[PDB]
């Protein structure tokens, strides 16, 4: 039931690490997380996984 | 700083530098950053992109 619950909310982050070379390549895709990270806005991970 | 230009001032040029943070002066547009080859296609009347 927890699997069915976790497959029903689409999380925006899906991992809290975005490397510099990953945003530097694929620059034609206007990714929103790269654009947030290039202007000083970051999301921190929760303490409990 | 909005259009292609053909009347410039007396300033020497420099070779390109890729994949390194530099100061740049493109046609009087100054800044700091890293230059990378692009796959965008520009029309003949276009010079910059935002």
């Amino acid at each position: 039931i927890e699997d069915l619950l976790f497959n029903k909310v689409t999380l925006a982050d899906a991992g809290f690490m975005k490397q510099y070379g990953e945003c530097l390549g694929d620059i034609n895709a206007r990714d929103l997380i790269c654009a947030q990270k290039f202007n000083g806005l970051t999301v921190l991970p929760p303490l409990l996984t | 700083l909005n259009a292609p230009a053909t009347v410039c001032g007396p300033k020497l040029s420099t070779d390109l530098i890729k994949n390194q943070c530099v100061n740049f002066n493109f046609n009087g547009l100054t800044g700091t950053g890293v230059l990378t080859p692009s796959s965008k296609r520009f029309q003949p009347f276009q010079q910059f992109g935002r």
